[PDB]
């Protein structure tokens, strides 16, 4: 019934990350799942969905033109590539599994992303 | 005044009902109303077609 | 033969000369109110030759990548001659269909599309808390058209067109069970479908209630060689039967 | 956008005492918020998945209230492990834009 | 309500084809085995009585279940009455377009003591109110409001301890059948709301604690059960596929059809 | 004061009992009844439909009307396989989701016979044969058209009618059958194969595409009702 993501990763700027985040206990093939991004300074921000049964992605209008998600049938996990890495883009990355339209019952641990040299 | 609605589900004996209240809408339920008429849904269609026949003349 | 049909309605004709059989509804024939369900104590208004007859709609083009179309049908005939006039006129009204759609290709064609016809087809959203608007929901005399994807919820009110859910959440391969025919154009050349008023009141006001939806859906896709005509057209005419209004009063 | 904000950032109450956190909306929501809680490990969880209507599983100390703009969660009785961040979340339109946190503590 | 049984067959070898059809008329095939091979007469006892209406509808099922506590102001629910807030309810009277039936109400009234601070609490035993208000009647708005007279308005009072209580609806409707989908809008301009909201007005249901808050808080739970009789169905429909959203309509998120396999040989 | 006893079951809520209760509204006048259309009686009435089955599930055709399609073309060699899959109209996939197996979801024995209706939607100067197969369990799945042709089976010749209706027989030990996945109660498997070619003139597309259709024959049976497991909840609905 839970989720699970990855380790913590470290990269330098301008290079690719790629996450993901484990389903286990449900069919993988039903609901959406979600991505959050959580500053250390802010609250929690939204950046996008995928559809795991049609592969449909929608993107938030900020987080277009870096991140980009992507999932598989076999292994139930949610991948999730950000790319070209700034020094905002070190935060915590969650998974949520969508519910009834706008609540999220089930999340992850999250995983840490820093950028340095 | 009971009902005699005797027939009772068995395999292949009788039972005794009677309506206490004024309201039909408070007597039990009727779970014994076998109709059936499958013909609406699978011969929607305005000239009969035999079986044996071809569908297409 | 059983092959050829002719339907004869008020001043109009439509022949044809290969076709499958038709279907009539549920088993039941359209008639009009008897005096044991009316409700409406006015007389009614009975013209049944003025308003039942044969309105062609405008024609759309099957294409390789075509996805389907839909009309609703008390309101695309809401323009057409003298029933779209009854119907701005009047508050209450009924009526049954009769749907002819018609498409012709050659021998050296193929396709299938599914001619099916339903009742109360509330369709769904592309943003999950609204609903959609009027003009995405239903068009004067044009189709509206399915897509192959799926509409994304950025769009406030928009139809949700993903062709394999039907827009109302049920899997396409279910909708077999409303009356409905299949226009292969290996043998079949136009599907007829005949409809009797579905509704759960006697009388419906026609302005605010779209009591069915004609959906056609390619299942296997339109395909030629080189050559071959390109553009093959879809017609669909309508026409009432056994319709009538209540409770006249100013224009609307 | 829908900008939803918390002007409190941080609480302090005694063990005991009734708390009430408050998260303010841009424009009409219609009733439709939701209240999450942040455990210090990195644990997020549903607390009340609609204005006052608690999720199963979660005790019955919280409460929810508030209508059109305005907002509050409450918990009438603070325990030692109530101490978290709480976050508001409206479902209304496109995107779901999240409140800033509430980080309680305890106050001598 | 028995099936009908195979009767015995013999090779042909003629010029009628019942295994060749033409399925572009939208009309089933009505072939049995005993067409396409030797068959054997068998007689069959199997029935079709579980599959009736009657008896696929007419089983008790929650709706609703609200709180409210004991020793707190403005502790007291209610719940506008509709058959779409839970998911296998809606999936089965969503087979149909137009329903007409009776009901049969049951109420499973729970209590919890909630954390007070008086050394030695007890509480006597508790007794409930649950109020129907038809649309259109005044609502209460507190507690020891005036409201709860029920001059009129039909309640039901239990006491904690016995057989849950239970009563029976008829067939209120201003139309000739209950409608699950409502294609149009309410106003004649076509603006606002559309969808099945247009048409449900049940009334509310209103719950509350008679007794007054003695010593300790005591938070109750009442789960609601429908139970459909005398049943009629109109005009069958496709089962839901995707999973619903919302409450007020039938908005979606798409799925495909069914679950993948690697192949189409693959068994 | 007539002297009763009460017996073991008293005071209990059992969710399918038929027991009579009072009335809230007394002498309440319902609204008359209407001769709607297509009034359904049973539910052995909706599984005896027709409906298109998904054969084409190969992980990316799902979503898409390609799942419908079985795609058929104009070989070079002999006694190809078109498709396959075992008859388990409940567990199964490719049967799963179905207007027959939406019904079969919501009990837990099914018996009877089952109709499979293919049609041919390809182009009027297109000819073919097919052979289509039922074997009993015992053996594996038939790999051969020489192993799949020992089991019942319906040649298939293409033409001015368009459809074949191959009728899958009652074969078993029991009366009924589970409609989970079992293996003591196992069914068997339905294929396709080539008999002759696909042989189009020119300036014909030589790929065609072939619906399948699943219903159930006038001796159908359910029983012991249970809950599905295609839909679920986490919250209300509001």
């Amino acid at each position: 019934v839970q989720l699970q993501q990855s380790a913590a990763e470290l990269a330098r700027p301008g290079a690719s990350v790629k996450m993901s985040c484990k389903a286990s206990g449900y069919t993988f093939t039903t609901y959406t799942m979600h991505w959050v991004k959580q500053r250390p300074g802010q609250g929690l921000e939204w950046i996008g969905y995928i559809n795991p049964s049609s592969r449909y992605t929608e993107y938030n209008q900020k987080f277009k033109d870096k991140t980009t998600l992507t999932a598989d049938k076999s292994s139930s996990t949610a991948y999730m590539q950000l790319s070209s890495l700034t020094f905002e883009d070190s935060a915590v990355y969650y998974c949520a599994r969508r519910s009834e339209a706008d609540r999220f019952v089930y999340w992850g641990q999250g995983t840490l992303v820093t950028v340095s040299a | 005044m009971g009902a005699q609605v005797s027939t009772q589900k068995t395999g292949a004996i009788h039972y005794t009902n009677i309506n206490y209240y004024k309201d039909a809408a408070s007597n039990s339920a009727n779970r014994q109303d076998f109709t059936q008429d499958p013909g609406k849904f699978t011969e929607p269609v305005k000239d009969i077609m035999v079986k044996t026949m071809p569908a297409l003349n | 033969s059983d092959r050829v049909r002719s339907i004869t309605l008020g001043n109009s004709t439509i022949t044809t000369q290969e076709c499958a059989n038709v279907v009539v509804g549920y088993g039941v024939w359209p008639e009009y109110l008897k005096d044991n369900e009316a409700t409406a104590e006015d007389q009614p208004t009975q013209p049944d030759v003025a308003t039942c007859r044969f309105y062609t709609l405008e024609s759309v083009q099957w294409m390789k990548n075509s996805a389907g179309w839909w009309w609703k049908l008390p309101d695309a005939l809401s323009q057409m001659g003298l029933f779209g006039q009854n119907m701005q006129y009047h508050y209450l009204g009924r009526t049954g269909y009769t749907i002819h759609v018609q498409c012709n290709a050659s021998k050296f064609h193929q396709g299938c599309l599914l001619v099916v016809c339903v009742p109360e087809a509330e369709m769904g959203c592309s943003n999950l808390n609204n609903t959609p608007e009027f003009s995405e929901l239903s068009g004067g005399d044009s189709a509206r058209m399915f897509t192959d994807t799926q509409v994304g919820e950025s769009n406030a009110k928009k139809v949700q067109t993903a062709v394999w859910n039907a827009g109302m959440g049920v899997g396409v391969g279910n909708l077999t069970i409303f009356p409905h025919q299949w226009i292969n154009l290996r043998t079949n050349n136009s599907a007829t479908l005949v409809m009797p008023y579905i509704n759960s009141v006697p009388m419906d006001n026609m302005f605010r209630h779209n009591n069915l939806t004609l959906m056609i859906i390619p299942f296997v896709p339109l395909n030629y060689s080189e050559g071959s005509s390109p553009y093959v057209p879809i017609t669909v005419t309508i026409a009432p039967m056994c319709a009538e209004y209540n409770g006249l009063r100013l224009a609307s | 956008d829908i900008q939803m904000t918390q002007t409190k950032s941080s609480l302090s109450a005694s063990l005991g005492d009734r708390v009430t956190i408050s998260c303010r909306a841009s424009q009409d929501i219609s009733n439709y918020l939701n209240w999450y809680q942040q455990k210090p490990d990195g644990s997020v969880k549903l607390l009340i998945y609609y204005t006052s209507t608690l999720h199963s599983g979660v005790p019955s100390r919280f409460s929810g209230s508030g209508s059109g703009t305005d907002y509050s969660l409450t918990i009438n009785s603070l325990e030692q492990e109530d101490i978290a961040t709480y976050f508001c979340q409206q479902g209304n339109t496109f995107p779901f834009t999240f409140g800033g946190g509430t980080k309680l503590e305890i106050r001598r | 309500a028995r099936v009908a049984d195979t009767i015995s067959s013999r090779p042909t070898n003629s010029e009628s084809i019942p295994a060749l059809t033409a399925a572009e008329t939208g009309h089933t095939s009505q072939v049995v085995p005993s067409d396409t091979m030797q068959t054997r007469h068998v007689k069959n006892y199997h029935s079709r009585s579980e599959s009736s209406i009657e008896n696929f509808l007419c089983r008790s099922a929650c709706v609703y279940y609200a709180t409210y506590t004991n020793n707190s102001k403005k502790g007291f629910a209610e719940w506008v009455i509709n058959t779409r807030q839970v998911a296998q309810l809606r999936r089965k009277l969503e087979l149909f377009t137009y329903l007409r039936f009776d009901l049969e109400l049951t109420f499973v009234i729970t209590s919890a003591q909630q954390p007070s601070t008086a050394s030695s609490v007890d509480a006597p035993v508790q007794t409930h109110q649950i109020m129907y208000v038809p649309p259109g009647g005044p609502v209460p708005t507190k507690v020891k409001d005036y409201a709860w007279q029920t001059s009129t308005n039909p309640s039901v009072f239990w006491t904690e301890g016995n057989a849950p209580p239970r009563m029976s609806i008829p067939f209120i409707s201003i139309g000739n059948a209950y409608s699950c989908f409502y294609d149009g809008w309410t106003q004649f301009s076509r603006n606002g709301v559309y969808g099945i909201n247009t048409l449900n007005n049940m009334g509310t249901l209103y719950m509350r604690h008679v007794n007054e808050a003695g010593q300790g808080p005591i938070k109750s739970t009442v789960r609601i059960y429908f139970k459909p009789k005398h049943v009629k169905a109109w005009v069958p429909r496709p089962p839901r596929l995707c999973q619903y959203e919302k409450q007020k309509n039938v908005n979606f998120s798409p799925i495909g059809v069914t679950t993948s396999r690697t192949d189409i040989i693959t068994t | 004061g007539l002297p009763v006893m009460t017996t073991p079951g008293s005071t209990q809520f059992l969710t399918s009992d038929d027991f009579q209760s009072p009335s809230a509204m007394p002498q309440f006048d319902v609204t008359p009844e209407m001769q709607i259309p297509g009034r359904v009686n049973n539910l052995m009435e909706i599984a005896e439909v027709d409906s298109v089955v998904p054969v084409n599930n190969t992980e990316d055709n799902v979503s898409s009307l390609k799942a419908y399609q079985i795609p058929v073309q104009s070989n070079s060699d002999n006694g190809k396989q078109v498709f396959g899959f075992p008859l388990q109209p409940g567990a199964n996939n490719v049967l799963n989701r179905t207007l027959l197996g939406e019904i079969l979801n919501y009990y837990t024995h099914w018996s009877g016979s089952i109709k499979l209706t293919f049609m041919f939607c390809g182009s009027a100067m297109a000819t073919g044969k097919f052979l289509l197969a039922y074997s009993p369990p015992g053996a594996g799945v038939p790999k051969n058209r020489k192993d799949a042709m020992l089991g019942t089976h319906v040649i298939w010749d293409v033409g001015l009618q368009s459809s074949c209706v191959l009728c899958v027989p009652w074969i078993s030990q029991t009366h009924y059958r589970y409609v989970v996945e079992d293996e003591y109660t196992a069914a068997g498997y339905v294929t396709c194969w080539y008999q002759t070619n696909i042989v189009v003139p020119a300036d014909v597309q030589s790929s065609c595409d072939i619906l399948c259709f699943v219903s159930a024959c006038n001796d159908f049976s359910v029983r012991m009702l249970k809950d599905t497991p295609f839909i679920r909840q986490d919250t209300f609905y509001q």
